[PDB]
């Protein structure tokens, strides 16, 4: 069971907190541009995720031109990051 | 002499030329007294103009000093005029050390050396801290070596070594560190001063 | 009855095993405190860890001279410390002002700011003598909370 | 004298450019820097555990103060106030009174450990060689009162170290 | 189902007994002696740190905002321990339908552990430094997904059990020569304190050092293998542990040998320099199964 | 080739000649009876003769500098500022300020 | 004239007035930003007793130096500086404090 | 100006170290009321914040009476 496996880890993690809790008795907007680019790149990663699991039944010649195409534009988005990104 | 003498005088006459050269200009505004002893030159300056003396020695065709590096002050209560701010200057191109002194009591403000020398402002803060001499037209006059809740000026010979506010208790108040307590351990005042005069020629007639 | 007496020593053994000191670089003493890291004389991972940190550390070594400017500064560090805290006044300046003392700025005794449990008398406190300060601290922990 | 720190362009053309680019493309010099600590790990560490092993010292070393005495009884300290005035910390205090009849040797003799920056000046200024600095490390107290030395007594209790002092002073007369 | 407890209790001991390795192996690098007084070779110290911090050490919170601060260590320890479940090993506990997707997911959610700690403190002084620590982890997770896919596109599906079978004769270090160099650096971003560094505070140590072993094991699956042997589980168990231990030495190697890269120039190593390099190798790894037949 | 200082070593001759001829005129505006003009002029005229005789030689730069032309150009650059400050504030020409109190010996 | 200082006689008095306004506005601000300590009203009473000891005025030279010092010890709060309720505190907390009388001081025996 | 004397008198009487009935209108704060050189001018600073106008150092020296202060308040 996956449900039994996950819940056992969290319940033991909660118990460790109580041990320390119960027993003893006596600005800058330049960071934002980095965070946004993380999200926009990971969505291109999300489109490029199926590649090892997808390419099994589909035609290779039709895929080859389209598979590289996403990575090329992923570099063009980084090419726009070279024309003055900032001090970061 | 082999071990008794440190160095024979040879450059003393060469350094005495500086004692004439600056004095050849002869300003009552600047020059006054020129003293030269033990391969070193000492000049004291009239309070009215200190900046024009410091612009001199800086650059100049005959002698190039540039570095107006180290800055001291003397506390002495014998004279009618109390403090004596002493400038120690060094040359890199010329390789010589000359001294600039002030004779004024300087409880009243004195002209600053900030426009001529960049690092002079940090030393000027120390003189206002320890001695209490204000510099006119000074940028950022802030306390460095003194405490934030310190009264008076810590170096002046008028008050004791221990001070007035020095001991800091904690005791009764949970967070506030104490200040008004004044008592300290007894510093033994030594009265060791030798009878008979130490050296001839230094004796002054009353 | 027997289990009560033996369990108390086990908690005391935990502090006898490891002690994390504060790295105060406020002295010439602090250079000798860096000789505790120097391999020839080591308490490093024998008990001492040089990670320090203002909150996680159990021990704080007041290294040498303290001025009236640092008197409120060192006090707030002591409040951030956990309840099992031991303060070592390593150096003659920390004991009661080795030099200076009668001076205006230097605080006498350190106990006027922060209470001291272990005193180390040495100016250049030799690493050999510094090894006693930690070993005595481990020996001093004997009994805590009877009832 | 001049030595020069600047390399002044190590790369020129083709062969000299590629190897300077190779260290920045991958790492190489970081892997070479990894090898420095690698051999440093294998070689034996110089470590001394204090409760069993002891560190190196010298015949002349200054620690905790202890005043010596003559081989046939008698306190070696003559009371001068000599060591009092030389003391840069003013840790040592001395008030002297005549001992019973004839002899005049001390009454008050306190050396502060709250003060004292350890010079060996009091060892040097002493003409009779009373305060001799012994190889001492062990001193740890709960209070200032327990730390600052009383009227001789604990200083005279340095007999446990005076056997070493007598051996160390034999390397001191006609210095080294 | 008893095996889950046989993958938490010996694992919590492995994070505990790291304290020996993290300053004795690091010690000989710095020519200093580590643990020696406490035990015979200092074996009593790792368990002694637990008695010190858990029971006796009290709490002094800055504000304690109802649910938070006493919830962040649960997310820290919980996500670090759940990462052990999808691990292939000789035999995995409850094998997922897709392996590596679960591995990347629980690591991307492990960013929250350093996020909620920044929200725990009321002061503005701490949160600016806290967001900077998020930036160290969030940025490298972009590349971590790319370098993973290039290894997968060479051979095998997302399942971690298939990654052992594909390494039968030769290791994956040789075909993925520049990609293996990336996993030495990219893993150190997740609070390892080697290229960049920022009661319940003690619980973060038990979670952060747990991820260090986790990245050591995960590198020894994607790049190491040597042999499988289904008939003999004895030969695989010993040989896997030695390979993982050698990578643990390299993790402590960077911590001692090399200074911090600066936060600004961490974004010059990555993004400016690494992201054009990783994608160019990703472009190369798309063509590889098409140029020569290589499909699972 | 470049100097060790922040000031860029630029190949420029007669640049030293312009600045040294400019400062001579400034000295002959207000002070005339003063010794400041009478002493500084003969040093500058001695230096100008070395520039005219030696054409771009390192030996000319070695005379009373020995740190290339870049260091010698800095000596001329602040010379105009020093002469203008001496002309503005009267000290060399006039001497009438009060004498100090009679005490010097410590 | 000699020496200048900053102001001449009558001008020096109005420099104290400008200094008084700047310090009067900071004592309500140094409760929320700093600490509660005692009181806002009692903090303003500490201002008036400080200027009473300084009240003499015989020469502008003495007055001008008090302005520069007044723009320093009372400036230790405006630009936000560390004190932690220990520095810049003028009033005695642990004072006995002693009184001036021939019956009170003589009973304790001092000097 | 209409309704200016009523706004200034309400703030002045409510303030500490001042008589509520003895001193009102035309009478000087330093001469008739009985206040120090720094204390009298400090009361004028509190009235400036309530009205909503900043007062210069030059104009503060001349003003003392509330009747004279009402004329200076108008802008
Ligand atoms: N605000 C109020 O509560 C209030 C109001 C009105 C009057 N008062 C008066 O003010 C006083 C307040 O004192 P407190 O309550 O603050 O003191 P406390 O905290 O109880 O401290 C007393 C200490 O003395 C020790 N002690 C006392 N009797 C002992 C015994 N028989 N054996 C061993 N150890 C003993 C205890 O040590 P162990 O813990 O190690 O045993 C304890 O640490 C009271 O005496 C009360 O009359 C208080
Ligand atoms: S005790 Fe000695 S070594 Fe230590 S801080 Fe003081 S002067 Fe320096
Ligand atoms: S210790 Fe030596 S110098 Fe000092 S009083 Fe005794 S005999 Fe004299
Ligand atoms: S060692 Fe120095 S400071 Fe100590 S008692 Fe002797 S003279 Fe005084």
């Amino acid at each position: 069971n996956l449900m039994l496996a996950l819940l056992t880890n969290f319940t033991l993690a909660t118990l460790l907190v109580i041990i320390a809790f119960w027993l003893p008795q006596l600005f800058s907007m330049k960071f934002f541009l980095v965070a946004i680019t993380f999200l926009l790149f990971d969505l291109e990663i999300a489109l490029l995720l199926p590649l090892p699991w997808a390419s099994q039944t589909a035609n290779l010649n039709t895929m080859l031109t389209m598979a590289l195409f996403l990575i090329i534009l992923l570099a063009v988005s980084l090419a726009y990051e070279w024309t003055q990104k900032g001090l970061e | 002499r082999p071990t008794v003498r440190p160095r024979n005088d040879v450059a003393h006459k060469q350094l005495s030329a500086f004692g004439e050269y600056v004095a050849e200009i002869l300003p009552k505004y600047v020059q006054q007294v020129q003293v030269s002893c033990f391969n070193e030159l000492e000049i004291c300056i009239h309070p009215d103009g200190v900046i024009p003396v410091l612009t001199f020695l800086r650059d100049h065709s005959n002698a190039q000093f540039k570095s107006l590096a180290d800055l001291t002050a003397v506390d002495i209560p014998t004279r009618q005029n109390r403090f004596e701010i002493v400038y120690n200057l060094l040359s890199l191109r010329f390789n010589s050390r000359i001294r600039v002194k002030t004779y004024t009591d300087e409880l009243t403000p004195i002209e600053s050396s900030v426009p001529v020398y960049k690092a002079a402002n940090w030393y000027e803060r120390e003189i206002w801290d320890m001695f209490g001499v204000f510099f006119a037209n000074h940028p950022d006059l802030r306390r460095i070596l003194t405490d934030y809740g310190f009264e008076g000026h810590p170096f002046r010979k008028d008050f004791p070594l221990s001070g007035y506010v020095e001991l800091r208790y904690d005791d009764e108040v949970k967070r506030v560190v104490a200040e008004p307590v004044e008592l300290a351990q007894e510093f033994r005042k030594f009265d060791l001063n030798s009878p008979w005069e130490a050296f001839p020629a230094y004796r002054q007639p009353p | 009855e027997y289990v009560v007496a033996k369990l108390d020593d086990l908690i005391n053994w935990a502090r006898r095993s490891s002690l994390w000191p504060m790295t105060f670089g406020l002295a010439c003493c602090a250079v000798e405190m860096m000789h505790m890291a120097a391999p020839r004389y080591d308490m490093d991972r024998f008990g001492v860890v040089f990670r320090a940190s203002p909150r996680q550390s159990d021990v704080m070594i007041v290294a040498g001279t303290l001025t009236n400017k640092m008197a409120p500064a060192l006090r707030k560090v002591y409040d951030q410390m956990p309840e099992p805290r031991y303060v070592v006044s390593m150096g003659s300046c920390a004991n009661g002002g080795g030099y200076y003392h009668y001076s205006y700025s230097v605080v006498r005794g350190c106990d006027r700011i922060v209470p001291v449990d272990i005193y180390v008398p040495g100016c250049p406190p030799t690493a050999e003598a510094l090894l006693y300060g930690i070993l005595q601290l481990q020996k001093k922990i004997k009994r805590e909370k009877r009832l | 004298t001049y030595k020069y720190v600047n390399l002044r362009e190590p790369s020129m053309d083709m062969k000299s450019v590629t190897d300077r680019a190779a260290q920045t493309l991958l790492w190489t010099e970081l892997i070479r820097g990894l090898g420095m600590t690698l051999s440093y790990l294998f070689r034996e560490p110089a470590t001394i555990n204090y409760p069993f092993e002891k560190g190196p010292l010298s015949p002349r070393f200054r620690g905790e103060h202890a005043l010596r005495r003559y081989p046939s009884g008698e306190e070696r300290c003559i009371a001068c106030k000599l060591c009092e005035a030389v003391c840069p910390a003013q840790a040592i205090t001395i008030e002297a009174e005549p001992r019973a009849d004839g002899s005049r040797r001390t009454t008050r003799y306190d050396i502060d450990m709250t003060k004292c920056i350890y010079c060996g000046f009091c060892q040097e200024a002493c003409p009779v060689d009373a305060i001799v600095e012994g190889p001492n490390f062990e001193f740890s107290t709960e209070t200032h009162e327990e730390l600052l030395y009383n009227k001789e007594k604990l200083l005279n209790n340095g007999d446990k170290w005076e056997a070493e002092i007598a051996a160390n002073i034999q390397a001191d007369y006609l210095y080294r | 189902m008893i095996n889950i407890l046989m993958l938490i209790i010996p694992i919590l001991l492995a994070v505990a007994f790291l304290t020996l390795v993290e300053r004795k192996v690091l010690g000989y690098m710095q020519l200093r002696k580590g643990p020696n007084v406490v035990g015979p070779y200092g074996l009593l110290q790792p368990i002694a740190d637990a008695i010190k911090l858990f029971i006796k050490e009290p709490l002094r919170p800055a504000t304690s905002s109802a649910s938070m601060f006493i919830l962040a260590p649960i997310m820290a320890l919980g996500l670090a321990l759940t990462m052990w479940i999808p691990l292939p090993m000789p035999y995995p506990l409850i094998n997922m339908n897709l392996g590596v997707l679960f591995m990347l997911a629980m690591s991307s959610l492990a960013v929250y552990s350093i996020l909620w700690s920044g929200w725990a403190s009321n002061s503005k002084y701490a949160l600016i430094g806290a967001l900077r620590a998020v930036a160290q982890t969030i940025s490298y997770e972009v590349t971590l997904a790319i370098i993973l896919l290039s290894v997968l596109l060479m051979s095998g599906s997302f399942t971690l059990s298939t990654l052992i079978t594909t390494q039968e004769q030769m290791w994956l270090i040789l075909p993925a020569w520049p990609l293996a160099m990336m996993w030495f650096i990219s893993t150190l971003a997740e609070t390892n304190r080697a290229p960049f560094d920022l009661g319940p505070f003690a619980l973060f140590f038990m979670a952060e050092y747990a991820n260090i072993i986790m990245m050591n094991i995960f590198t020894a699956i994607l790049f190491l293998g040597t042999s499988h042997n289904p008939h003999m589980p004895e030969l695989y168990t010993i040989n896997f542990t030695i390979k993982s231990l050698l990578l643990t030495m390299s993790f402590l190697w960077i911590r001692a040998s090399y200074p911090r890269f600066r936060y600004d120039q961490l974004m010059h190593l990555l993004w400016k320099n690494f992201l054009p390099l990783t994608l160019a190798l990703c472009m190369w790894h798309v063509s590889l199964p098409i140029l020569t037949s290589g499909i699972p | 080739t470049g100097l060790v200082g922040l000031a860029v070593c630029e190949t420029p001759h007669e640049r030293l000649k312009i600045l040294y001829t400019k400062i001579l005129d400034v000295l002959g505006h207000i002070p005339k009876n003063a010794a400041y003009r009478k002493y500084t002029e003969q040093i500058t005229n001695e230096k100008l003769s070395m520039v005219k005789a030696e054409p771009d030689v390192k030996k000319l730069e070695e005379r009373l500098q020995g740190g290339q032309i870049e260091e010698v150009i800095l000596q001329a650059e602040n010379e105009l500022s020093l002469a203008r400050k001496m002309i503005q504030w009267k000290p060399w020409e006039p001497l009438v300020e009060e004498p100090p109190a009679s005490q010097w010996k410590w | 004239v000699k020496p200048i200082f900053s102001r001449d006689m009558n001008e020096a008095k109005r420099r104290v007035r400008e200094l008084y306004r700047a310090w009067y506005r900071e004592v309500p601000n140094t409760v929320h930003l700093f600490q509660l300590d005692i009181s806002v009203k009692q903090g303003r009473d500490k201002v008036r007793e400080m200027f009473k000891k300084n009240a003499h005025i015989t020469d502008p030279r003495v007055v001008d130096l008090l302005v520069i010092k007044g723009k320093m010890e009372l400036e230790e709060t405006i630009k936000v500086w560390k004190q932690r309720t220990h520095v810049m505190r003028f009033f005695h907390e642990t004072e006995a404090p002693r009184p001036k009388d021939f019956l009170s001081k003589f009973y304790v025996g001092h000097d | 100006l209409e309704g200016i004397k009523d706004r200034v008198l309400y703030v002045l009487k409510l303030y500490d170290k001042i008589d509520p009935e003895k001193l009102s209108v035309n009478s000087h704060f330093m001469k008739d009321l009985g206040l120090d050189s720094l204390d009298q001018v400090e009361i004028i600073m509190a009235m400036e914040d309530e009205f909503g106008f900043e007062i210069p150092d030059i104009d503060a020296e001349k003003l003392m009476c509330p009747q004279e202060i009402v004329d200076y308040i108008a802008d």
